[PDB]
RNA sequence: UACUAAGUGGAAAAGGAUGUGAAAGUGCUAAAACAGCAAGGAUGUUGGCUUAGAAGCAGCCAUCGUUUAAAGAGUGCGUAA
RNA sequence: ACCUCGAUGUCGACUCAUCUCAUCCUCGAGCUGAAGCAGGUUCGAAGGGUUCGGCUGUUCGCCGAUUAAAGAGAUACGUGAGUUGGGUUCAAACCGUCGUGAGACAGGUUGGUCCCUAUCUAUUGUGCCCGUAGGAAGAUUGAAGAGUGUUGCUUCUAGUA
RNA sequence: UAAACGCUGAAAGCAUCUAAGUGUGAAACUAUCUCAAAGAUUAAUCUUCCCAUUUCGCAAGAAAGUAAGAGCCGUCAAAGA
């Protein structure tokens, strides 16, 4: 079970406030913030080094909000502490990335430049004109910019072409 | 938006002839300096708005209301008052012209009354088609349309409201919009307007900043004659 | 996606959800996407 | 403007003295031809020695109008009789000489070869 | 005192569904349960007719046996095979 | 066979249209036995548009040429106190057929009277009175609303994917 | 926002667009565009102007006595039966 799952963590670098609503996470990286709903059925304890959620009742509505915070808890954690990195295959004939300044510009097939705005606390890097790394702290924010990038150029299953993820296979099609 | 607004009279329709050979028609509005009667702010009021007078006129032809709000404001008497919405930056009590106002070639909109038709009927009117006229006919020639919608306990059984019949037409607020300024003229205070104006020469006209195209300005040139003297 | 009055798994791999209270069945072929259940 | 079942003539080469309209192509219920507009057309009045024969549903471009059209500048052209030319898909003549004078507005619609085998273009 | 999350209540069938509550049985489990993860996952052989060919995955002749923890003439994909 | 026989005018056409979606075009998307172009099917979507002719009284229908498209229905198979009367169905006359006959035929053909000055309500416009709590002259905000919303071709992008 | 596609994520250690949170998305919807609109009796707001008498008694009382404005009438048409 996700809720009843040890949070180990070690107090060198990240503490963790807990407010009434509102979880501060800070370590290596950015500080991380979680926002708690009102009436949240499951009570946090903070011994030394390990925090354990317990709950209140046996509600459906608990055991999911027991489990789905775990889990939010356990990724804030992680990207403060070591981030995370998303990788984008940009294969085709035509096709390069590359970054200026805080707008990442594309030119995949189309007449009119693309051109991407880079959210705060997200660095896009190009080492590769075929491949771009999304580096981030929080997973959800680096998960939409990869697929908001996908969006122009989804890939097509009779060849390669297109925005792929790093080791994503797709179902081939022979287009005779 | 940052709305422009003017008042004049229109004196007739021309036309010019341009540089990319093109036969320009045009009206010519006749427009004196406006002055800014009252300023009403967004936050005091609840919205922003500048109302000017205009068509200035003798103090003797004024009603005793109007003129002791024009001698309590300070400003010279005028029989007309109006205002604009979204006009704002302009100090009360000064005169504006339409040349600090809009450009040489922008685009501006045009409102003005409609000119008066009276009672008229449905095809005139409704833009509707006239029964046959031969092959046999009846008394109602100039026909308005069939109103029914149902017959009966189960169907509307009533000509339904906004119908399209028979009525006034005319003597009516328009708007032409995208219409392009030729040219100013300061020394007679005459403005020169693409296109066509509504209303009867010598109304009244109003002249805004158009909304779907605010900051657009399309250049525009005349042509001058290279003609010379007999030989 | 194709839309049935009646939907059941294909192949062993399509599984059934329920999702915006409407159930749907997804798979890694789709061909097998079925709505309206 | 030519219009629906028009009769006019044929200013060309081709044996066919009187032609009637029959759709003026181009959109849904486009009421007339102006200069420059293509039509469906049917020879009426032909000739042994031509290259058409009567019956046929050819296409044809109207030169000439009696009504005439205006022009930016404010000029009005006017001629006297409506007349086409019997064109094929390419846009290119289907007789080898052009008769009389032909309109400025078969230029902006293509139609080169058609000025270059007129007489004189006004 | 329980139930419903559908405005069901406040109209409907054949059929379909990890919605939820109650009950009655049965299997394993701190001699470790289930899912997932990490490893192996075999040999004769690719058996043989058969099919241009099939030989772990065409129809067959059927639907083998050992080593071994386990392994199937295979679970599919797939390869002319 | 429940309303109507002290009368609910019945086909088609013209004028004016309104509504529904089981969508013809335009708009968005999933799957494809979807290489591209052009398609097939399903889902969402009713804002607008949805042609002119030949023959027939015709609805229907076949054909011709266009269009992005030439949608399916309902509204007393909408609409004669709005028009027409070609058709059906009065009296006249003939053909085929039936009848011994007078006559008869969802058999055929020629001809043949379509009334009403609007009281109430509904609707399109325009006024008088009064109210808005002193009166009058001006300028406004905008609760509740109405109107419009269609789309094609060419060039470039690019003979690039 | 519909169809559809999502990111992060559990109930159901995997998976999962959804339950919490956060997006994308159509000529449809609400506005932006044009017109009319305070009889909107829920009767709105602002500016300016004119009333602010003598007596008797009875006060949103009387006799006279006090202005802005409007109407009747006439000439008309940017209007109009
Ligand atoms: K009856
Ligand atoms: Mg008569
Ligand atoms: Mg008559
Ligand atoms: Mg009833
Ligand atoms: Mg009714
Ligand atoms: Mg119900
Ligand atoms: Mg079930
Ligand atoms: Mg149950
Ligand atoms: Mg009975
Ligand atoms: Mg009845
Ligand atoms: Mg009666
Ligand atoms: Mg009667
Ligand atoms: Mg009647
Ligand atoms: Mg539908
Ligand atoms: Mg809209
Ligand atoms: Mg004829
Ligand atoms: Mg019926
Ligand atoms: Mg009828
Ligand atoms: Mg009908
Ligand atoms: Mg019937
Ligand atoms: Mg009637
Ligand atoms: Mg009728
Ligand atoms: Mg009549
Ligand atoms: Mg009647
Ligand atoms: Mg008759
Ligand atoms: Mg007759
Ligand atoms: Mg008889
Ligand atoms: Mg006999
Ligand atoms: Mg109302
Ligand atoms: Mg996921
Ligand atoms: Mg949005
Ligand atoms: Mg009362
Ligand atoms: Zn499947």
């Amino acid at each position: 079970k996700i809720g009843n799952r040890t949070i180990t963590l070690d107090p060198a670098k990240v503490n963790l406030n807990f407010q009434k609503d509102h979880i501060a996470v800070k370590g290596p990286l950015g500080q991380i913030e979680l926002k708690l709903p009102p009436n949240l059925p499951l009570k946090f304890e903070l011994k030394d080094n390990n925090l354990q959620i317990t709950r209140n009742n046996e509600l459906k509505q608990s055991k999911i909000f027991h489990g789905t915070y775990n889990a939010l808890i356990t990724n804030a954690i992680i990207g403060v502490t070591q981030g995370f990195e998303k990788k984008l295959r940009l294969v085709g004939v035509g096709y390069r990335a590359n970054v200026e300044g805080e707008t990442l510009n594309l030119q995949l097939g189309y007449s009119h430049p693309i051109k991407e705005k880079i959210p705060k606390g997200l660095t896009v890097k190009v080492e590769k004109n075929t491949e771009i790394t999304i580096s981030g702290i929080s997973k959800e924010l680096v998960g939409q910019f990869a697929t908001e990038v996908r969006k122009w150029r989804k890939p097509e299953p009779y060849k390669g072409k297109g925005v792929l993820y790093f080791d994503e296979v797709i179902v081939r099609k022979a287009g005779k | 938006m940052e709305i422009r607004g003017i008042f004049g009279v229109k004196v007739g329709m021309s036309q010019v002839f341009t540089t990319n050979n093109e036969r320009l028609p045009i009206t010519v509005i006749y427009c004196e300096p406006n002055q800014v009667a009252g300023v009403k702010t967004e936050a005091k009021d609840k919205y922003s708005a500048t109302l000017l007078s205009f068509d200035t006129v003798e103090n003797k032809k004024l009603n005793k209301p109007q003129q002791g709000f024009f001698e309590k404001n300070n400003l010279k008497p005028t029989k007309h008052l109006q205002e604009i919405r979204n006009m704002t930056g302009f100090e009360m009590g000064q005169q504006i012209t339409p040349q600090n106002l809009f450009q040489v070639g922008e685009y501006v909109d045009v409102s003005a009354i409609s000119k008066g038709r009276g009672f008229t009927g449905a095809i005139k009117r409704w833009n509707f088609k006239i029964g046959p006229l031969g092959h046999g006919a009846g008394y109602p020639h100039r026909f308005q349309g069939s109103v029914q919608a149902g017959r009966g306990g189960a169907s509307a059984q009533r000509v339904f409201k906004g119908k399209k019949m028979s009525g006034h037409y005319g003597h009516e607020k328009v708007t032409v919009q995208n219409l392009r300024i030729v040219g100013f003229d300061e020394a007679n205070m005459l403005v020169l307007v693409s296109g066509a104006i509504a209303g009867p020469e010598g109304g009244v006209v109003l002249i805004r900043t158009a909304k779907k195209k605010p900051g657009v300005v399309k250049p525009i040139e005349l042509a001058v004659q290279t003609e010379k003297a007999p030989e | 996606m194709k839309v049935r009055a009646s939907v059941k798994p294909i192949c062993k791999d399509c599984k059934i959800i329920k999702r915006h209270q409407i159930v749907r069945v997804i798979c890694k072929t789709q061909k097998h996407k079925q709505r309206q259940g | 403007m030519v219009s629906f079942m028009t009769r006019l003539n044929v200013a060309d080469n081709t044996g066919a003295k009187q032609v009637g309209i029959i759709k003026v192509l181009g959109s849904t219920r486009k009421r007339y031809a102006f200069l420059g507009d293509v039509v469906v057309v049917s020879v009426k009045d032909a000739i042994p020695s031509g290259m058409v024969k009567k019956g046929q549903v050819l296409r044809a471009v109207i030169v000439r109008t009696k009504k005439g059209q205006q022009r930016k500048d404010g000029t009005h052209l006017k001629f006297d009789d409506n007349a086409c030319v019997l064109i094929k898909e390419d846009k290119s003549p289907r007789g080898t000489r052009i008769f009389g004078p032909v309109a400025r507005e078969l230029r902006e619609r293509g139609y080169n070869k058609i000025l270059s085998l007129a007489v004189e273009v006004v």
